[PDB]
C-alpha cells in the first residue's frame, strides 16, 4: 500500500516534475527501447529513433497519466480504469514490461532531480509505479 | 544438461503425440495468458476456453511451434545456432515480446504433468524447466 | 481479481486435494529446489532431502495455509495476516521465488488431478497462487 | 557488449568515487528494498532510511562489493570466470538469492543516475545495464 509519507513524496516529486511530465516520458521510453529492446516489439509501427515525433507524442500521453494518477492516488483504479481496459484488451503489453518502463520512468526522474530525488523519494516513487503497473495489468485475466 | 537428465528428456519426449501437446500447449497459453491472444486476432473463435482448445487454427499452429521445439530436442548442444534465424524472425517481423516463450515453456510443463501424471518427477521436471529455458533463450538471443 | 468461476474452480479442485494436501505441498517444494536451486537459500539449515520429515512439515503448513485461502477465498488478505506479517518482516523471501514455488504447486495440481485439470481450471489455479502470492508480499514495503 | 558499450562504462567510470558510490547504493538497495536488510542483521542500525544511510557499516560494505565490481570492470569479456570465486562464496556461505544482485545492479543504475545527472544518457544506461545484468549472471553462475 502506498502510504501517507509515500503519497506525500510522489506528489512532491512530480510536482517538481511539473511541465517537463511530458519530456521525461519521452526520455523514459527511449531509455527503455535502447535498456531492454524487446520492449520495441510493441512498436513496431514507431520510428523509435532519438528525437522521434512519435515517441515524444507518446511520452506525453504516458506523462499526462501519471500526472492523472497522481492527482487521483487515493482512487487510482478509477482514474486509470480506461487505460487498464485498453492495455488489458488490446495492447495486451505482456505485464513483465511494467516493471522495466517503471525502472526507466525512475532513471529518468533520478537524472533530473539532483535534490528531490533522495532514498525515501526513490522508495516511494518504485512502490507508486509498481502500483500504477499493477492496477494498469488488473484486468488482463 | 548432464547425460541423466539428456536421458530423461528423451524418453519421456518419446511417448509424446507432438501435434496433440502442441495444440494443447497453444490452447492453454491463449487461455491462461489471454493476451497471448494479440498475435491471433486472424484465427477466429477465441471467444470461450472451449473455443479456443477446440480451434482448428489454433491447433495447427501449436502443431508448427511444437513441432519445430521438438526437432530442437536433437540439438540441446547448440540451441543457439539452431534457433538464431527463428528468433530473428520472431524479433524482426513476428514482433514477439520473448517473455511469451517463457511462458508457453511454463504451459509444456504443466502440459507434459498432466499428461504424464507420476512419471514426470521432480527431476524430469528440473530437466525439462532446463530445456525450455534454453529453448526460450535460444529463441531470444537475436533480440535487439 | 478472482472470477466467481476461479472460486468455484478453486474450491473443487482444492477440494479434491483433500487429505493428501500435505504430500503435495512437500512434494511441490521438492520441486521448486531441483528445478530453481536458488531457492535454497532460505533453507541453509534445514533437512532438503527427499522425504525429510522438515520438507514434509514444511509442506504441510504451506498446505493448511492454502486450505485457508480456499475457505476464505473472498477475504484472503485477513485469512493470511500473520503470515503476510512473517514473510514480509522475518522470512524476508524475495517476492520473485513466490512465482516460482506457485508454478511448482500448479505442476504439482496438474501431476495428480487428471481428472480435474482442465485448461479453465489451470487458470484458475494459476491466477489464486498469484493472488495468495501477493497477499503474502503485501506488507514487504 | 560492444566496443561502443564497453568505452561508455569505461569513461563513466573513471568519474565513478568507488568508495562512495558503493555506499550510496547499498544503502538505497536497504531502503528500498528493505527485505534486504535480512542479510544485515549484524551491521546496527537500520530503521530509518537515514539511519541505513549513514550507517558506517552500510557504508564499508558498500565500498567493499563495489570495489569487486569495479575490478570487474577490467574483464567484461570473461565477468564468469572474474566472479566465479565470489559466485561460490555467495551461495556456499553467504545463502544470498542471486536475485538480490540484481536489485543491486538496478539500484547502481538509479544512483549513478542521480549523481550524473544528463551525463548518464539513455545510451550510457543502455552499457550499464549489459554491466549489471552481466555481473549479476556471473555471481549467480555457480549456484546449484
Ligand atoms: C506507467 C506505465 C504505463 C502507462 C501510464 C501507460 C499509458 C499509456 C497511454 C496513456 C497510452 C495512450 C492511450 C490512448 O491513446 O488513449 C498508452 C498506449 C500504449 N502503450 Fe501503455 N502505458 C504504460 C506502460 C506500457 C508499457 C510497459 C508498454 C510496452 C512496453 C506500453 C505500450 C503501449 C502501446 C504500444 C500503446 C499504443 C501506442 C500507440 O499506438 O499510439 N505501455 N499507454
Ligand atoms: C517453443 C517456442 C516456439 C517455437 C519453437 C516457435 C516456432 C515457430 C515457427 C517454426 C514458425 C513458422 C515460421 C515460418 O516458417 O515462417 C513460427 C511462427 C509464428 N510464431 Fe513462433 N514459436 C514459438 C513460440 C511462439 C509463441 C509463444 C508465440 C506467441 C504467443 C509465437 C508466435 C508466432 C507467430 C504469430 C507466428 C506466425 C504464424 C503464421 O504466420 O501463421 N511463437 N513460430
Ligand atoms: C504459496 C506461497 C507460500 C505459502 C502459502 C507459504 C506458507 C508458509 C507457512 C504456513 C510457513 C510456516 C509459518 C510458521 O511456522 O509460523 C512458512 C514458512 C517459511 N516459508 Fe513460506 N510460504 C510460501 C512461499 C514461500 C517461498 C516462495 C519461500 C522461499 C522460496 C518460502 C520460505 C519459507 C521459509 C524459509 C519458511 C520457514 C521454514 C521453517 O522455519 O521451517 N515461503 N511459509
Ligand atoms: C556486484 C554485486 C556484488 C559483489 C561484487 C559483491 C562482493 C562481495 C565481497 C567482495 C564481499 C566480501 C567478501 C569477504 O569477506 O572477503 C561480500 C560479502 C557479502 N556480501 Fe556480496 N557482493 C555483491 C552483492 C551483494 C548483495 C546484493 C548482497 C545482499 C543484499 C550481498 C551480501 C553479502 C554479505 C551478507 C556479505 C558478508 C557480509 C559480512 O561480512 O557480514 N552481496 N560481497
Ligand atoms: O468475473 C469477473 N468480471 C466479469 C467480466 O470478466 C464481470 O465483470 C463480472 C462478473 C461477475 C461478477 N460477480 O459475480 C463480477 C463481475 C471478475 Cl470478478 Cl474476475
Amino acid at each position: 500500500v502506498l502510504s501517507p509519507a509515500d503519497k506525500t513524496n510522489v506528489k512532491a516529486a512530480w510536482g517538481k516534475v511539473g511541465a517537463h511530465a511530458g519530456e521525461y516520458g519521452a526520455e523514459a521510453l527511449e531509455r527503455m527501447f535502447l535498456s531492454f529492446p524487446t520492449t520495441k516489439t510493441y512498436f513496431p509501427h514507431f520510428d523509435l529513433s532519438h528525437g522521434s515525433a512519435q515517441v515524444k507524442g507518446h511520452g506525453k500521453k504516458v506523462a499526462d497519466a501519471l500526472t492523472n494518477a497522481v492527482a487521483h492516488v487515493d482512487d487510482m483504479p478509477n482514474a486509470l480504469s480506461a487505460l487498464s481496459d485498453l492495455h488489458a484488451h488490446k495492447l495486451r503489453v505482456d505485464p513483465v514490461n511494467f516493471k522495466l518502463l517503471s525502472h526507466c520512468l525512475l532513471v529518468t526522474l533520478a537524472a533530473h532531480l539532483p535534490a528531490e530525488f533522495t532514498p525515501a523519494v526513490h522508495a516511494s516513487l518504485d512502490k507508486f509505479l509498481a502500483s500504477v503497473s499493477t492496477v494498469l495489468t488488473s484486468k488482463y485475466r | 544438461l548432464t547425460p541423466e537428465e539428456k536421458s530423461a528428456v528423451t524418453a519421456l519426449w518419446g511417448k509424446v503425440n507432438v501435434d496433440e501437446v502442441g495444440g494443447e500447449a497453444l490452447g492453454r497459453l491463449l487461455v491462461v495468458y489471454p493476451w497471448t491472444q494479440r498475435f491471433f486476432e486472424s484465427f477466429g473463435d477465441l471467444s470461450t476456453p472451449d473455443a479456443v482448445m477446440g480451434n482448428p487454427k489454433v491447433k495447427a499452429h501449436g502443431k508448427k511451434v511444437l513441432g519445430a521445439f521438438s526437432d530442437g530436442l536433437a540439438h540441446l548442444d547448440n540451441l543457439k545456432g539452431t534457433f538464431a534465424t527463428l528468433s530473428e524472425l520472431h524479433c524482426d517481423k513476428l514482433h514477439v515480446d520473448p517473455e511469451n516463450f517463457r511462458l508457453l515453456g511454463n504451459v509444456l510443463v504443466c502440459v507434459l504433468a498432466h499428461h504424464f501424471g507420476k512419471e514426470f518427477t521432480p527431476p524430469v521436471q528440473a530437466a525439462y524447466q532446463k530445456v525450455v529455458a534454453g529453448v526460450a533463450n535460444a529463441l531470444a538471443h537475436k533480440y535487439h
